[PDB]
RNA sequence: AAGUCUCUAAGCAAUGGAUGUCUUGGCUCCUCACACGAUGAAGAACGUGGCAUAAUGUGUUAAGUAACCGGAGUUGCAAAC
RNA sequence: CGAACCAACUGUAGUGGGAACGGUCACUAGAUAUCCAGCGGGGAAAGAAGACCCUGUAGAGCUUCACUUUGGUCUAGUCUU
RNA sequence: ACAUCAGUUCUAUUGAACUGAGAGUAGGGGGAUGUGGACAUUUUUGUGAAGGUGCAAUGUGAGUUGGACUGGAAGAAUGUCUAUUACAGAUCCUAAUUGAAGUAGCGAUUAUCCAGGCUUGUAUCCUGGGGGCUGAUGAGGAGUAGGGUUUCUGGACAACUU
RNA sequence: CUUAAAUGAAUUAGCGUUACAAGUGGGCUCUGACCGGUAAGCGGUCAUGGCGAAAUGGGAUGAACCAUACGUCUGAAUAAG
RNA sequence: GUAGUCUGCCAUACGCAGGAAGACCCGCUGAACUGAAGCAUCUCAUUAAGCGGAGGAAAAGAAACUAACUAGGAUUCCCUUAGUAAAGGCGAUCGAAAAGGGAACAGCCCAACGUCUUAAUCCCGAGGGAAAUGUAGUCGGUUCACCUAUUGCACUGGUCUAAGUCAGAUGGAAUGCUGCGCGAUUCAGAGUAAAAGCCUCGUAUGACCAACCGCAAGCUUACGAUGGACCGGGGAGAGUCGGAUACUUUGAGAGUAGUGUCUUAAGGGGGUGGUAUGUCCCAUCCAAGGCUAAAUAACGUGAGAGACCGAUAGAUUACAAGUAGUGUGAACGAAAGAUGAAAAGAACUCUAAAACAGAGGGUGAAAAGUUCCUGAACUUGCUUAGGGUUAAGGCUAUUUAUAGUACCCGUCUUGAAACACGGAUUAGGGAGUUUAUCUGUAGUGCGAGUCUUUGCACGUUAACUGUAAAGGCGUAGAGAAAGC
């Protein structure tokens, strides 16, 4: 607060640290973003490129709640996070046989999933909206099933 | 500008220090709304408070086809099926919603039990004589939402599909139905 | 500790209703406590002061005199007493103001509403010390 | 090389209203209310009290009167009750 | 009986250097002080944040072959028909 | 010889021994003093609080402390918190006050003089008598507009009528 | 992977890397070199130094030249002179 | 000629309108300073001022609505969506909605059309009048189910409350100082000659006895009301929707909304689905009439709290202030608080022309003696002590009047003692603060999580405490985009 600032240990001091030959005054620039293409072009240049122009497609009434910008993605590597870990201990030890755990993505808020990392050889299903390539070959290879909804 | 700063990005051009709002009526207001509903409860009685009685009702859009929520009002067909008198059913604690007509067969099934265990221990006052306004959030409050796994049995014909095949070769089959009828013409 | 919000407990607010209350309230502000030979014989130790009766101030430069009350006086706050004169530098006397709360009450003359204002606080401090069980 | 002059200091004063201490006044936030008027409002003017110019009451019933509710002198002098 | 302007502190000169025209600096010449009436050499005396000149991406008055327009006038179409 | 700020050798508990350096505008960093109010903790005060005036210490310094006189009721310390928080300047703001200065000056309007009255006190207020002025568009007698009791009698001189 | 042989100029010294931010964007000048000019305490450049922000001593006096760049004191012997 | 109607004007009986206030609310009208480092579109802003009109709240409101689903379901407001989709000399800048979470939750009825009801309706108080140029009422019929009485508005004062004026010294006065008691559902606060749990008012807390105890609306047991199914039906708002064009307006983009002008539909059909246009499907609603509580707003007016100010502050105003006072006028607008516990406010005498002015003498604890507490500085008077041809002051050194030294501060400037500007003296005021969106460093807690706030539940109540679910940012990015 106020006893901490630089400004109170100034006093004396006649400028308040500003500068005499200057003189600190209000509108050095222009106000703003003013003078981006003409004498605050360097400061644009620099750190902001390609701040001016036009780029893209216009895209009219965007809603994201649609299922075309809406996914939400998860990856391979884990699924056995959303379930907990009791669970998977038990489907460990199973046979060739019954019992596989349906790992549901799309109850939690996941519709995508993307084969980033590794599995175990347990049995699982996942049930979810879509698949990459290399995510439904990795849930095939640790001996699982791919559902779509 | 100067320095390494993101793009100066406020919009204070208009005059907004005229047309403040600061917020310390809060917990005065948080007052004058539960003595209101204080002096409600005691009006009401001997009826429950925490009704009326309102539907299970699946939310529109794809991310929240998941959870279900509390409705406006039951359905004329809903209150006849479950055994009830649409117009006098609002003065019996029932919230009654004429439009809604887009639920299907699995949500009726819900909203019929939950008219039938509020008309199974509803009773009527009779004439003289008073009775203990009896309180209940478990029957008014929705059921909360949840299932633990849902294991079965594997189908062993899973190496036969292979999903990403079937996909792309649909629309590669679509995009030479295009270039046909572009070429040919 | 109160708990009524009503009334206010800064020290600008009470003064200003204290020196501007209703004529009402002034008479009770302006009370004292009666002598032991009274307060048996009656049954109380507080009341408010009237023109009738006479009091008896401890402790000053009018030390232990009796005299009555000449005169009450709400806007100033004090009372005005029989003997209680010193003489100016010219040859006469003039009534000393003293606060009523300095004093005791030697004798009480009755009014049909002072003797109805005793019987009820009579009745009233039977049943707390009742209470509080002393 | 003279001083009652001029310059500096201390003590006691004159002038002036700083400092310190006081506080029946503000400022803000929250609460409740808005039920003014042809049944003459808000605003203006002038009257009227024993000594009353301003303000406040009040309108030739003019610091008030009647009724109900409080219940004993709400201030200087004078007078009455 | 009894004001006001103005006032950093001040109030003798010469040369020297110095923001290049010193009351204060250095080196010299002078001097005892305090008053009166005159007086206009000096205090680059006082009165006005220079009305000249220039700056400002500051104004205003006026002009037109500057750039935009708005209105007035003329002409057409539609309605009243 | 002493102080400060770095560093080197060591050190638990905040230190030791020793070596080196020294300008500073604009500006930056570190530690410290003081003021209005707050929350704890601890007190002082009619055997005289704060404040104020002089004097003696003390700190490199911003400051702090003692005792004397004055005053007549509240003040301060330690640790954290907070701010309408420290002035010589702004042709600064408000309030009071100097020199210049007993100086500049007391104008314009006919002209005053002598004896009496009233008084503590008159050239001035009144009486009498000289000498004058205004010299019918007159400081004569009366009215619009405007002023609003300035009209009249009695008493009064703190101020005003250079 | 490994077969041989060594730390193979002087003098000095720890070196490397990142982040955040102030003031500044009117300069002036000694000695030499130089462009324009009759020349200027003139205008425009270059190299090291100085002033600006640097006291003290010396050149009587001086921002810039000479000696030297500074804690508070007490001595000694010097620099420019 | 008289007897009905139609149209117009006049007179009269009975209640209504206007004016005030206008912070908030509703409908119009409408700027510029400013920013864009110029300026004209744009921005400030659909803002200020102006005109018109309401209420304690107003306005909105019961789908010609969202959506594309595992579907929502009047209006209003808060959180988020989102500084995003979009708009923009694509510059400056600007900028929404559905869904999701929460507060609150309530629905109703004219028109016409039932091709029925002998106006079955309403006002006036025995009968007159309005009304057929249209008031009033449930579409008709069978048959099972079922409901039965409460709901709005209105609500009043009074009485009573614990324990030391303890003892001693000081003092004008004791509440303070030393020592011993007692109260507490009351140690909030104030008054009292000085600092008070126990001197007084109160505070606290339950007990006590009077006043009321009614206004409308609906009831009241069945062919009375309501609903489901089946049979047989009627209709649903025209210079209006819409179109072209012009202007204003919007995030709305080959038009978001409004308005002028001209033009103008259909009703086994029409609107909407954010790129103009025709065209084929699917989905979802039925415009052009009306009423309606609650959550919500509040720079106006009237009537507890504080880490705020303490008389140059705080409101312009602590006081005879919107006063004194200024201007033709619209308007403008100060200064000014404190005697003492109590007036005990200074008798009487002396000098004097004397309500001139003192001097004695008194009041009070103390003159504190009347815009009187404290009474600073500048300036002045008296007394005491020194210096003085060097304008004065400063610093260093001592035997204290000498020696040496010493240009006037602040400021812009390459350069100020400058003949550069500000500065007569003194006191008191007097200038880097705060908000939003971010950046980076350091501290702190949790950690693939984290934030608990919109709000609900608590409370010794704006705090603190507890907690459900969303949501924010993070956890995956590249591309204009499809797809990945």
């Amino acid at each position: 607060p106020t006893r901490f600032h630089k400004s109170r240990k100034l006093r004396g001091q006649v400028s308040m640290g500003f500068g005499r030959v200057g003189k600190h005054r209000v509108s050095p620039g222009g106000h703003g973003r003013a003078g981006g293409q003409h004498h605050q072009r360097t400061w644009f240049d620099r750190f902001h490129p390609g701040y001016f122009g036009k780029v893209g497609m216009r895209h009219l009434h965007l809603m994201k709640n649609r299922a075309d910008e809406y996914e939400p993605t998860i990856n391979v590597d884990k699924l056995w996070t959303l379930v907990p870990e009791e669970v998977r201990v038990k489907a460990a030890a199973a046979k060739k046989g019954d019992a596989v755990p349906v790992i549901d993505c799309v109850q939690n808020g996941f519709f995508k999933v993307l084969a980033r990392g590794e599995l175990p050889k347990i049995p699982f299903v996942v049930r979810a909206k879509d698949f990459s390539e290399e995510a439904e070959k990795k849930i095939k290879a640790a001996g699982g099933v791919c559902e779509k909804v | 500008v100067a320095k390494n700063n993101q793009i100066p990005n406020d919009h204070l051009r208009k005059y907004w220090y005229h047309r403040v709002k600061t917020f310390f009526d809060d917990p005065a207001r948080a007052q004058r709304r539960r003595n209101a509903r204080n002096l409600r409860a005691k009006k009401i009685a001997p009826r429950p408070a925490e009704g009326p009685l309102r539907p299970i009702v699946r939310c529109p859009t794809v991310r929240y086809n998941m959870k279900t929520r509390l409705g406006r009002g039951f359905t004329p067909k809903e209150l006849v099926a479950a055994g009830f008198d649409p117009a006098l059913a609002r003065f019996q604690g029932i919230a009654v919603d004429a439009r809604r007509a887009h639920s299907k067969d699995a949500m009726v099934k819900q909203n019929v039990e939950r008219l039938q265990a509020y008309k199974a221990r509803l009773i009527k006052v009779k004439k003289g004589e008073t009775v203990e306004q009896v309180n209940d959030a478990a029957l008014f409050a929705l059921p909360k939402a949840q299932n633990e796994i849902k294991f079965r049995v594997i189908k062993a014909e899973e190496a036969k599909k292979d999903l990403f095949k079937e996909k792309t070769d649909k629309l590669k089959a679509f995009r030479e139905a295009k270039k046909e009828k572009a070429a040919a013409k | 500790v109160k708990t009524n919000p009503f009334v206010s407990s800064q020290a600008r607010k009470v003064r200003k209703s204290y020196f501007n209350a209703k004529k009402d309230a002034k008479h009770v502000a302006m009370s004292a406590p009666l002598s032991k030979e009274l307060q048996e014989a009656n049954g109380i130790k507080r009341l408010p002061i009237r023109r009738d009766d006479e009091v008896m101030i401890f402790s000053g430069r009018m030390q232990n005199r009796t005299g009555k009350v000449t005169a009450v006086k709400l806007s100033e706050m004090r009372i005005y007493v029989d003997t209680f004169t010193t003489e100016k530098i010219n040859g006469q006397a003039v009534s000393f103001p003293v606060h009523p709360s300095n004093v005791v009450i030697t004798k009480l003359k009755m009014d049909k509403a002072r003797k109805n204002l005793i019987e009820l606080r009579r009745l009233g401090r039977d049943q707390i010390l009742a209470k509080l069980g002393h």
